[PDB]
């Protein structure tokens, strides 16, 4: 998922961006693939018990 | 070193300073030549003398003062009156000529 | 070289039914014995697809070009020979032309000012056009080639890309599944809102052959598509159908 | 050693009986490799640069340059081509920045009619035979040509306009040879009075000054269009490098892993391949049609198995997943 | 604002090359004469 | 051949353009960290409340 930025692909938004921009992208990943995790643990705490 | 700018590559390739031998007849007169479209020659059949250093500073002054006109188009492309133009040489081997 | 053709007998459009054809590889991307979801131009399942027939019956009008073509000929003895693309379809703008002889196929874009009514002619008279003025890309491969051979192309012209895919099948329109793969991909830049096929005439005046071809334009709509073990794709289902 | 691995992982020097996942084993990478398809069909700067035979200054032509590869380091790499000033990119990055089209612009002046060829310049030759916008993407090559465009009886196939009624708009060509009117009395087609012809031939000659010498220009204009951009520069080739953990950009993709030997039959036009996590697990190499399973650096899970510190030292790894014949 | 140490960098390019003086930009002056860091604070000061 | 000189002088005229004229580029960094700061801005102390 592309979570908002321009590419799905991290070594492709550091290649093909400046990193003063690619920084900010990759920070929208990786916020969303934290938000991703999160829903996954959180929903699997509730099916544990 | 007093400030004129070299003369060009082109003077060497088209200028004779020695004479050309008994074959070739050329004028031993000191003449300076300034052809136009940039080319400057001087007809020199210069011997290893004082008087013809002087004479060659004395010609240079000449040609020496041809390109600092070059940018005056052709029918300006020479001295403000008729003593300019040899007046500027003669400078030249004065000072050359001094100790 | 411009012959009209008065000969011609007039005829309301036909039309017939799509079934399940024009499903083409959207990418170049290997994937096995996996359902993938795609979003793109195609052909809807099931649509109203327009029927050209060749026989006295001589079918070479001008279609709009829309987001896309699906092109699909019941063929034999190969009548069908090339297309015409373009806008203004004459010297005014660029145009682009495919032709496939007897040895080769052509391509070529060009400010070209087509005859009004393009054709060719064994075969050695090609009389489709009147003059080239400023040729700016041309392109030469392989040949592209009872009713024995089904002909179906894709056009498409997305960021000025010129896309064409291509499946020959040895057989209305059949019922069954058979992917479109890629054939040849055109950098050239242009617009194209509409077309003109090319057919080849049989001189012994002239008698057209037992032939048809279909215009389907395709839509943008979302297909599940199912992929075999190999890689090649087996089915397919319109979401919107 | 793992134990201090896993009290640098609690973030505490005291470690309690139990077992503890602490990082992971990825045969670390190494080096970088980049991949492209042979470099075919050059752009033909021959043809130009190396043109038996350059046109007059009025007469500039026009050679449009696509559908090719062009190697802007060849070009630069010639020794007589002294004279090189670029202008609204860098030459460096000429090789890899790419266009839509590419023209070619050749004609023969004057060396010192040199530095007419620029933006906002003006002279007889920006006004009457070649005028450049100020807005100019593109620069020009200007190299001596006194060996080629000079005869010692003069060459004088060469023209340049000296009048013109209007200064050229930006790459216009002017091939009129109308007689200019200088005075308000009419020409009526007669070079007379105040009606002269407006194209001047040049008088080249090996025995001129260095500002007179012929000198061919050859003019590039980059343009860049709706259309897709067609003009590449070269791409480098770095040898194959496999069963490491490596950096690769294969037709412009990166990624990190191991590139191994694969057995999955491609389809022919198909390139990439991707499993159910729709991630490229397999890959081709352009040099040659091999398919390159893209494993990820052997990557797995660890354990350390410890009794409590207050007790003994020692302790056990798990590497859970991995045959290990394999580590 | 109070700094610990500020340093003064000072030099003279072409009108068309002070883009390129800016972190993680790319060019001739920039790969090969003056490189800038990308985690830099700090400013630069042109004039003609 | 393939052998040249990479130091090139830029030959500054005032006849040319905006794009080639000659510009004076300062460039200021800071040291902004947790070491003892010596520079120091224009200000005011006050009394130890
Ligand atoms: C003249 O002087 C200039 C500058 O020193 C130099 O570049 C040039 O080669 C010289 N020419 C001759 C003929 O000495
Ligand atoms: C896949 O290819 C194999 C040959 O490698 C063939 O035996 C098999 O029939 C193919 N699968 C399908 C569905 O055709």
């Amino acid at each position: 998922s592309k979570f908002g930025a321009i590419s799905s692909v991290l070594n492709d938004i550091f290649s093909r961006l400046d990193p003063p921009e690619a920084e900010v992208q990759i920070d929208r990943l990786i916020t969303g693939r934290l938000q991703s995790l999160q829903t996954y643990v959180t929903q699997q705490l509730i099916r544990a018990a | 070193s007093v400030g004129l700018p070299n003369m060009t590559q082109g003077f060497w390739e088209n200028s004779m300073l020695t004479d050309p031998g008994n074959v070739q007849k050329a004028v031993c007169h000191p003449t300076a030549w300034d052809l136009g479209k940039g080319d400057f020659r001087i007809l020199m059949c210069t011997k290893v003398t004082m008087d013809d250093f002087l004479t060659a500073h004395h010609e240079m002054g000449h040609i020496q003062y041809d390109m600092a006109y070059a940018a005056q188009p052709f029918l300006l492309r020479n001295g403000a009156n008729e003593g300019f133009h040899e007046a500027v040489g003669e400078i030249m081997s004065l000072s050359a000529a001094t100790p | 070289q411009c012959v009209n053709l008065t000969t011609r007998t007039q005829l309301p459009p036909a039309y017939t039914n799509s079934f399940t054809r024009g499903v083409y590889y959207p990418d170049k991307v290997f994937r096995s014995s996996v359902l993938h979801s795609t979003q793109d131009l195609f052909l809807p399942f099931f649509s109203n697809v327009t029927w050209f027939h060749v026989i006295k019956r001589f079918d070479n009008p001008v279609l709009p070009f829309n987001d896309g073509v699906y092109f699909a000929s019941i063929e034999k003895s190969n009548i069908i020979r090339g297309w015409i693309f373009g806008t203004t379809l004459d010297s005014k703008t660029q145009s682009l032309l495919i032709v496939n002889n007897a040895t080769n196929v052509v391509i070529k874009v060009c400010e070209f000012q087509f005859c009004n009514d393009p054709f060719l002619d064994m075969e050695s008279e090609f009389r489709v056009y009147s003059s080239a003025n400023n040729c700016t890309f041309e392109y030469v491969s392989q040949p592209f080639l009872n009713f024995k051979n089904l002909r179906e192309f894709v056009f498409k012209n997305i960021d000025g890309y010129f896309k064409i895919y291509s499946k020959h099948t040895p057989i209305d329109l059949p019922q069954g599944f058979s992917a479109l793969e890629p054939l040849v991909d055109l950098p050239i830049g242009i617009n194209i809102t509409r077309f003109q096929t090319l057919l080849a005439l049989h001189r012994s005046g002239w008698t057209a052959g037992a032939a048809a071809y279909y215009v389907g334009y395709l839509q943008p709509r979302t297909f599940l598509l199912k992929y075999n073990e190999n890689g090649t794709i087996t089915d397919a289902v319109d979401c919107a159908l | 050693d793992p134990l201090s691995e896993t009290k640098c992982t609690l973030k505490s020097f005291t470690v309690e009986k139990g077992i503890y996942q602490t990082s992971n084993f990825r045969v670390q990478p190494t080096e970088s490799i980049v991949r492209f398809p042979n470099i075919t069909n050059l752009c033909p700067f021959d043809e130009v640069f190396n043109a038996t035979r350059f046109a007059s200054v009025y007469a500039w032509n026009r050679k449009r340059i696509s559908n090719c590869v062009a190697d802007y380091s060849v070009l630069y790499n010639l020794a007589p081509f002294f004279t090189f000033k670029c202008y609204g990119v860098s030459p460096t990055k000429l090789n890899d920045l790419c266009f839509t089209n590419v023209y070619a612009d050749s004609f023969v002046i004057r060396g010192d009619e040199v530095r007419q060829i620029a933006p906002g310049q003006t002279g007889n030759i920006a006004d009457y035979n070649y005028k450049l916008p100020d807005d100019f993407t593109g620069c020009v090559i200007a190299w001596n040509s006194n060996k080629l465009d000079s005869k010692v009886s003069g060459n004088y196939n060469y023209l340049y306009r000296l009048f013109r009624k209007s200064n050229l708009k930006p790459f216009e060509r002017d091939i009129s040879t109308e007689i200019y009117q200088a005075g308000n009395k009419p020409c009526n087609g007669v070079a007379g009075f105040n009606c002269y012809f407006p194209l001047r031939s040049y008088s080249f000659r090996p025995t001129y000054g260095v500002g007179h010498q012929p000198y061919r220009v050859v003019v590039l204009s980059f343009e860049l269009l709706h259309a897709p951009a067609t003009v590449c520069g070269p791409k480098k080739s770095t040898n194959l490098v496999k069963n490491k953990c490596v950096n690769f950009n294969f037709n412009g993709l990166k990624g990190t892993g191991v590139l191994t030997e694969s057995n999955k039959k491609f389809l022919p036009f198909q390139q990439f391949g991707r499993d159910i996590a729709d991630t490229t697990d397999a890959v081709r190499d352009p040099q040659t049609l091999e398919i390159l399973d893209i494993t990820p650096c052997s990557f797995g899970g660890v354990s350390v198995i410890t009794p409590g510190t207050n007790t003994s030292n020692q302790v056990a790894v798990l590497y859970q997943g991995v045959n290990c014949t394999e580590v």
